[PDB]
C-alpha cells in the first residue's frame, strides 16, 4: 500500500530533510499527519490532484508536492529542534473515506552532531540454571552507548527474523540519567525452547538497527563516521 | 418526480476542450449559491442567505476534480462521441408591470441550452447594451440540457426597442428575441 | 449552518464537445418525513449510471455505466459513503441551511390593476391584475365584480419564474365599464396574514 | 470543530471490560472512525459509523454513533492482552475530505498469571565478558519493577514475552552493571519482588 | 298570465331600401323596485323620437321627429297612454308572465373534462372542463388539483349564448399529468342545490 | 343602460320594398316569442313558456299595422333616403361538446346585420345541406343593427366540413365561415 | 263623425237586414255592438284593417264587412226574433282607446207583418179647471194601438216643432200586459200659458212617428198595408 | 274577463249624492273608462283613468282608480236633473283593443219643486170623444204613481216636463180608460195621492 522513506533521519538544525511517500493503492488523496504523545495526529499539508497542495491544522514550517498520483514529498527546508517527531503519510480514496497510514517516518533534530554515536550490541547466552529449572532458554541481546535514541532491535535464528518469543523495550534508556548529552541502551529477550537452544546447529543473531549521518554529512574527525548502519551479535546453540 | 421540496446539491459540471467547470446548489428551482473556480469563493444569490449559512468553496473545487477526471474516463471509453447542439429558445418579459420613466429589469430567459455555452446580449434600438447586466448561471433541466437567465437594468422610455441576441453552436446566425413597450 | 454537498465518485479507469453532469438531487416530500435521495452521472445528455435510495446502490443505466457501478457497490466505504448521504446530505440541508434560509423566505406580492385600452363606458374591455416579486410560488387570484366572485372571461398567465428568488403571473378578465361597478382584485398568499385586496372603480 | 478523548493512558487486566469515551463537535454530519496502532507501525482501521444509532464492530470492538450527546465511545466485552496499543478516535469533515484525529488512548492490557514462578539467572558474555546481566523473569503481573538507587546499575522495566507456539507468555526485566561488585542477589533489592524468588548462585 | 305589449303611436301625415323599428325596453332594477321605461323609434338605424319615463314625455331625437313628439305629447289621451305603460307593460309582464316563466327557469349545467392531446404522463397538455346548457348565466367554475383550488394556468372563455336560453363556458387548466394526481372540476349555479364536480385522475 | 333585468316588448319592424315585418318579444336577450304574421299565431321559443303564459297574435297584427304606416310617413318625409348597408360577421360553433357518431347542434352566430334582410345556409363539404336548419328571428344590438342564429342539426363525422355561408348586399360576394371538428 | 244607416228598421223573421256604418273621423278601428237593457253593450265584430274583420263576445248569427276603412258593414242574413235589439257602431284611433259611436240603428223582428199596426192618434184638449186654477193649460196626445213598440212623438205649435213645456213617456206602454202580440200605447204632454192656449190663432198639432213595412215588403191582406208613416191630430186655440 | 256595476237603476231628487259603483276582472292592467248615453242618442265619452290612484272627471263626475280593490266607482257630489241617462262603465284590453261595457245604470233624477200643487183633472176629446183622459200633474218628487189594479185602466210612469221661459218644472202621470165608467177620482186610487189633492167637476 503505502511506503515511506527514510524510515527515520537525524538531523541538525537548520538542516534539510526531505521525506518521501510512495503509494499504490491508486487513491488521489494523500496527507502527512505528525505524531507526538500529548497531540495524537496533525494534518500538515494534503492534496487531491496530481500538481496542488493544501495546508492542514499546523503547516507551518513545511512544504509538500505532489509531482505525481503516488508520490507526495513532505520537505522542512530549515530543520528545528521542535519538528522532532514521527511522520505518518496516508491516502484515501476520493470515493471512500478511509485513511491507510504507512509505517511512519521518525525524524530527531539534534543541535550539534557531535553529539551523536553508534551502539554496541551483545548477546548474552541463556543460563544453566533456567534451562534446569524451566526447560525454557532466554538469551538476551543488549543495545548500548547509542544516540540518538533511536533504533529497532530484531531477532534472527538461523536466517529467519522470528517474532514469536521475543520482547524489546518500549523505550530506550538513559545510561546517564542526570547529563545532557546522555547515551542510550536497550534490551531485548528471545526465549526459546530447552532443546532449541541445545542444538550446536542453532544460530541466534540480534540485528540493531541505528539511524544516524548521512553519506551526504561533514564529517573531520578522528573515529568512525556513525552513518546509519546495523550492528549485531551472534550466538551458537551449546549442546547440552 | 413529485415531492413538495426538491434540493439539488453539489451540481458539477464540465466540458471539454477548454476546461470550462460550473458548480452550484440549488434549491426548488432557485440557485442558492455558486462556487468561483478561479476567485475560488462561494457567491451566494440572496447574499442575506450567505450570513445565515455557509459552504466552505473547496468543497467544489474538490468535487470539479472528480468530475474533471471522470469526463477523460468517460470520454474515451466512447471513443470520443460528440455531443449534438441544440437550438436555444428565448423569451423577454419586465421582472414589474412596464411604467414609462421608471427603473424596471427586462428579463430573458434562454431555453434548451446544450452545450453550457452560450453568449446572451442586449441590443438597444441594434446598439447594443453592456452596463447594468446581470447573468446567472446555467441551470439544470430535466432532459439534462441547460437553461440560463440575462437580466437588463433599464427605464423604459416611449420609443427605444430591445432585444435578446442570442449566440450559440446551434444556430447557423444569432437569433434576435424583440420586445417592445408598445 | 454549513451546506453539505453530495460527493461524486471517481470512475474507473480502462467541433468535439463533451459535456459531463453530476448532481444529488434530495425530494423532501411532507418535510423531512419522507426523503429520496438520487444521485445522477450524465455524459452528453444522457444518465449512464445513478444512485436511488429507493434501490440501495448504484445501476448502471446504459453499458457505459456498468464498469463504475460495478465497482462502487464493491468497495464498502464507497458504497455506504453513498448511501448515507440520504442523512448526511439531504436531511442535514433541509433541517439546516434550508429551514433557516429558503424555507422561511415570504415575499409579499405588488398588485396593481391596469386597464387595456383607454376607458370608454358601456364598450368591451380587458382589466389586468400584476401580482409581482413574491415567494413562494403558491398564490391565489380572484376577481370580484362589485361584490361578487367572477370566474368566466378570466384568464390568468401562469406561474412565472424570475430567476432571483421571486415569481409573478397575470391575471385578465374580460368586461365592460358601466358607471356605478367596482372590480376588486383579491390574492391570497402565505405572507400575507390578511388577503390583499386592490380595488377599480369604473 | 474537533474530537476530544476523556482519557490517555488505560491499564488493566486481560478479560477485564474495555470503555473508552470519545466525544465530538462538528460543523456538518460526520463519518465517526476509530483507529488502531500497535506498537512500531502506523494506524489502521478499525471500523467506522456513518449515521445516528448506526453501530460500528470489529475484533470484538465497537461503538455506537450518538448525535444527541455527540459521543463514539468504544468498548469491548473482555480485552484480551494482545489489544495492547494506541486507539485514536477520528471525524471525518465530508466538505473537503479532511480527518481530525483525537488525542489517542494507550492500553496495556496486563496478562494473566495464575501461577507465577519468580526466579533471576545470572546470564554470561559470549567470548568476553566485560559486564554481567542478571534476568528478572517468570513472575506475576501484580509485580512491579522500580529503577535502582544506585548509578552504576540499570534496569529496564517489565516486558511481556509471549511464545506462540505453546500460548506461554512471561514477565521479564533486565538488569545489568559495568562494575565487578555486581550480585543478582542485589540487582533488584529497590523492587518489591516475591517472597519466594528463585536465585540460583552461578 | 297574459303578456302586455307597447304600443307604437302613429305619426302624424305631412336600391332604395328603408328600415323602420319601433319597441318598448323595460329596465328593471332591483326586481320592480325600480322601473325605468323607454320606448324608441327608428328610422334607417337612427333614432329619431322617443319616450323616457325619466322625462315623462315624448322628445324627437333629430329634426325628423319634432312633428311625432309635438303631436303626441298634446293629444291627453295619448301621452297618458304611453305614460301609464311603465305599469301597464313594464310592471305587469315583470311581476306576470317573466315571474312564472324566466324568472324561475332554472336548467342544471352538464359538465365534462377531457384532455388536448392524447396523454403522455410528464408531458404538459390542456384540460378542458366544458359546462353547457345552463340557464340562467351566473355561473362560476373552478379547478383542483388533488385537493387544492388553483387559479394559475386557467383561462376561461366569456358567457357563450346558444341563443336557445341556454349558455356554455369552456374552462382550461395548463397542467401536466404525473400519476397518482387528481384534477377536479368544481361548479356552482343557482339551479343546483350542491355543487356539482367531476373528476378526472391522470 | 344598467338594470338587473331588461324586457324589451312589441319589437315591431318593417322594410321597403317587400312589406317585410317582424314582431317579438325578448327578455334578457333572449326571445320569448314571435308572431308569424302569415299564420297569424304567436310561436314561444321555449313551448313549455306558452304553457304558462300567452300573447294575442291580434297584438302584433295591430301593432305591425302602425309600423307599417310610420315607414310611409317617414319615408316621404326624409324624402326617401335609402339604408347604408353593413358587412355582416359570423361565428361557428358547435351547442354541446363534440363527440363523433352523436347528435349534435353547429351554431351560426352572424352579427351586425343590416338591414334585417339575410339569407344564412349551411354546407357539408361543400354541398349545402337542407335539413334540420332551424332559424331564429332577428335579434335587436344597442346599435340599431341585429343579429340572427341558425342551427345545424349534425352527426359529427371523422372528416365532414362544414360552412356557414352568408348572402348579404352588404357583401360583394357570400362570405364563408369555416368549421371543422378537428 | 260616425252615422249609422238606417236610423231603424222593422224585418220579417227569415228576412235579410243590412246595417251599414260610415266614419269620417278617419280612424282604423271600428266595431258592432249590440244593446239591449239587462245586457248594456255586448261586441259583435270590430275590425282594425281595411279587408279583414275579427268576432265579439256574440258574433254568432251575423256577418261584418269593412270594404273600406270608413264603412263597416254588419248583416244578418236570417232575421231571427232573438235579434230585436238597437245597434251602436263605434270607432276608436289605433293611437288611442275612446270610443266613438253613431245615433244608432233599432231594429226589430217581427212574427207577421201582417200585425205592424198603425199607431191611432189623438189630441186632448186642457182642462177648464187647469186654466182656471194655474194659468196653465195642459195638452196630452195619446198613440195607442201600434205595434211594434217603437214610435217618436213630436210636437208642433205653428208650423214649428217646440221641446219647450213637453213631455214624453219614456218607453211605451202595453195594451194588453199578459198577452203575446200586444199593442202598445204612449202619451205625451205638451204645456203652454193660459193665453197661448185662448188664442183661437193658435195651431198645435202632435206628429207620431211610426216605423213599420217597407214598400219592399209583401202585402195581401184587406187593411192598408202599415207602412212606415206619420200619424197626427190637431187642435187649435180655444176662447177664454 | 268583465265588468260589473252593483245597481242598475238608481233615482234620486235635484241636489242629492251620486254613487254608481263598478267592479272589474282584467289579465292585464286596463284603462277604465265611463260613457253616458242621453234617452235618444248613443253612448258618449265621459272621462278615463289610465291607472292607479289615477283619477278621471267630467262635469262634476269623478271616479279614482283602484288597483287593490279592482274598483271605479262614479260619483258626482250634487246632481242636476239633467243628469238623468245611463251610464256605462267600460274597460279596454289594450292588447287587442277590445272594449268589454258593463251592464249600465239607468239614472232618474227627480226635480225640486218648491211650490206644488197636486190634482187632477178630466181632459176632454177634440170633436169626438171615445175615451176620457185623467191628468194627474203638480205634484212633488216624493209621490210615486203605481200601476192600476184594474185592466181596463192604463196608466203612465210620472213625467217631469219643463217649460223654459218661466224656470217652471212640473211633474205629471196620465191615465185613460175606455169605459163609460171612469173616475178620475178613482184613477189613481191605487196609489199614495197626496193628502190634499185637488178634485173638480
Amino acid at each position: 500500500a503505502v511506503t515511506q522513506s527514510p524510515r527515520s533521519k537525524v538531523a541538525v538544525t537548520g538542516g534539510k530533510v526531505t521525506l518521501s511517500c510512495h503509494q499504490t493503492n491508486n487513491h488521489d488523496y494523500m496527507y502527512w499527519y505528525r505524531q507526538d504523545t500529548g497531540h495524537g495526529l496533525r494534518l500538515i499539508h494534503y492534496s487531491y490532484v496530481a500538481d496542488s497542495t493544501e495546508k492542514g491544522d499546523i503547516p507551518d514550517g513545511y512544504k509538500a508536492s505532489r509531482p505525481s498520483q503516488e508520490n507526495f514529498s513532505l520537505i522542512l527546508e530549515l530543520a528545528s529542534l521542535s519538528q522532532t517527531a514521527v511522520y505518518f503519510c496516508a491516502s484515501i480514496d476520493s470515493s471512500g473515506n478511509t485513511l491507510y497510514f504507512g509505517e511512519g517516518s521518525r525524524l530527531i533534530v539534534v543541535e550539534d552532531l557531535k553529539n551523536v554515536f553508534p551502539p554496541e550490541v551483545a548477546v548474552f547466552e541463556p543460563s544453566e540454571a533456567e534451562i534446569s529449572h524451566t526447560q525454557k532458554a532466554t538469551l538476551v541481546c543488549l543495545a548500548t552507548g547509542f544516540y540518538p535514541d533511536h533504533v529497532e532491535l530484531s531477532w534472527w535464528v538461523n536466517g529467519k527474523e522470528v517474532h514469536s518469543g521475543v520482547c524489546t523495550d518500549p523505550q530506550p534508556l538513559k545510561e546517564q540519567p542526570a547529563l545532557n548529552d546522555s547515551r542510550y541502551a536497550l534490551s531485548s529477550r528471545l526465549r526459546v525452547s530447552a532443546t532449541f537452544w541445545q542444538n550446536p546447529r542453532n544460530h541466534f543473531r540480534c540485528q540493531v538497527q541505528f539511524y544516524g549521518l548521512s553519506e551526504n554529512d561533514e564529517w573531520t574527525q578522528d573515529r568512525a563516521k556513525p552513518v546509519t548502519q546495523i550492528v549485531s551479535a551472534e550466538a551458537w546453540g551449546r549442546a547440552d | 418526480i413529485e415531492a413538495d421540496h426538491v434540493g439539488t446539491y453539489g451540481i458539477s459540471v464540465y466540458q471539454s476542450p477548454g476546461d470550462i467547470g460550473q458548480y452550484t446548489f440549488e434549491f426548488d428551482g432557485d440557485e442558492l449559491f455558486y462556487v468561483d473556480l478561479d476567485k475560488k469563493e462561494t457567491v451566494w444569490m440572496l447574499p442575506e442567505f450567505g450570513q445565515l449559512a455557509s459552504f466552505d468553496p473547496q468543497g467544489g473545487l474538490q468535487n470539479i476534480a472528480v468530475v474533471k477526471h471522470n469526463l477523460g474516463v468517460l470520454t474515451k471509453r466512447s471513443n470520443s462521441t460528440p455531443a449534438t447542439n441544440e437550438a436555444p429558445q428565448a423569451t423577454v418579459f419586465p421582472k414589474s408591470p412596464v411604467l414609462l420613466g421608471q427603473p424596471n429589469t427586462l428579463i430573458c430567459f434562454v431555453d434548451n441550452i446544450f452545450p453550457p455555452v452560450i453568449n446572451i446580449t442586449w441590443l438597444r434600438n441594434s446598439k447594443s447594451v453592456a452596463d447594468g447586466v446581470y447573468e446567472t448561471s446555467f441551470f439544470v433541466n430535466r432532459d439534462y440540457s441547460f437553461h440560463k437567465l440575462s437580466y437588463l437594468t433599464f427605464i423604459p422610455s416611449d420609443d427605444d426597442i430591445y432585444d435578446c441576441k442570442v449566440e450559440h453552436w446551434g444556430l447557423e446566425e444569432p437569433v434576435l428575441k424583440h420586445w417592445e413597450p408598445e | 449552518f454549513e451546506a453539505q454537498k453530495a460527493k461524486a465518485n471517481k470512475a474507473v479507469d480502462g467541433e468535439r464537445h463533451f459535456v459531463y453532469q453530476f448532481m444529488g438531487e434530495c425530494y423532501f416530500t411532507n418535510g423531512t418525513q419522507r426523503i429520496r435521495y438520487v444521485t445522477r452521472y450524465i455524459y452528453n445528455r444522457e444518465e449512464y449510471v445513478r444512485y436511488d435510495s429507493d434501490v440501495g446502490e448504484h445501476r448502471a443505466v446504459t453499458e457505459l455505466g456498468r464498469p463504475d457501478a460495478e465497482y462502487w457497490n464493491s468497495q464498502p466505504e464507497i458504497l455506504e459513503r453513498t448511501r448515507a448521504e440520504l442523512d448526511t446530505v439531504c436531511r442535514h440541508n433541509y433541517e439546516g441551511p434550508e429551514t433557516h434560509t429558503s424555507l422561511r423566505r415570504l415575499e409579499q406580492p405588488n398588485v396593481v390593476i391596469s386597464l387595456s385600452r383607454t376607458e370608454a363606458l358601456n364598450h368591451h374591455n380587458t382589466l389586468v391584475c400584476s401580482v409581482t416579486d413574491f415567494y413562494p410560488a403558491k398564490i391565489k387570484v380572484r376577481w370580484f365584480r362589485n361584490g361578487q366572485e367572477e370566474t368566466v372571461g378570466v384568464s390568468s398567465t401562469q406561474l412565472i419564474r424570475n430567476g432571483d428568488w421571486t415569481f409573478q403571473v397575470l391575471v385578465m378578465l374580460e368586461m365592460t365599464p358601466r358607471r356605478g361597478e367596482v372590480y376588486t382584485c383579491h390574492v391570497e398568499h402565505p405572507s400575507l396574514k390578511s388577503p390583499i385586496t386592490v380595488e377599480w372603480k369604473a | 470543530d474537533s474530537v476530544t478523548q476523556t482519557e490517555g493512558n488505560v491499564a488493566l487486566s486481560e478479560e477485564d471490560f474495555l470503555t473508552i469515551h470519545c466525544n465530538y463537535s462538528a460543523s456538518g454530519y460526520p463519518a465517526l472512525f476509530w483507529y488502531v496502532q500497535y506498537p512500531g507501525e502506523g494506524p489502521q482501521f478499525l471500523f467506522r459509523a456513518s449515521r445516528d444509532k448506526e453501530k460500528g464492530s470489529s475484533r470484538g470492538f465497537e461503538a455506537t454513533y450518538d448525535k444527541g450527546t455527540t459521543s463514539f465511545h468504544l468498548r469491548k466485552a473482555s480485552v484480551q492482552e494482545s489489544d495492547s496499543a494506541v486507539y485514536y478516535c477520528a471525524l471525518v469533515i465530508s466538505n473537503t475530505n479532511k480527518v481530525v484525529f483525537g488525542t489517542g488512548t494507550r492500553l496495556q492490557v496486563l496478562p494473566n498469571i495464575q501461577n507465577p514462578d519468580p526466579a533471576v539467572y545470572q546470564l554470561r558474555d559470549s567470548k568476553s565478558s566485560d559486564k554481567s546481566v542478571c534476568l528478572f523473569t517468570d513472575f506475576d503481573s501484580q509485580t512491579n519493577v522500580s529503577q535502582s538507587k544506585d548509578s552504576d546499575v540499570y534496569i529496564t522495566d517489565k516486558c511481556v514475552l509471549d511464545m506462540r507456539s505453546m500460548d506461554f507468555k512471561s514477565n521479564s526485566a533486565v538488569a545489568w552493571s559495568n562494575k565487578s561488585d555486581f550480585a543478582c542477589a542485589n540487582a533488584f533489592n529497590n523492587s518489591i519482588i516475591p517472597e519466594d524468588t528463585f536465585f540460583p548462585s552461578p
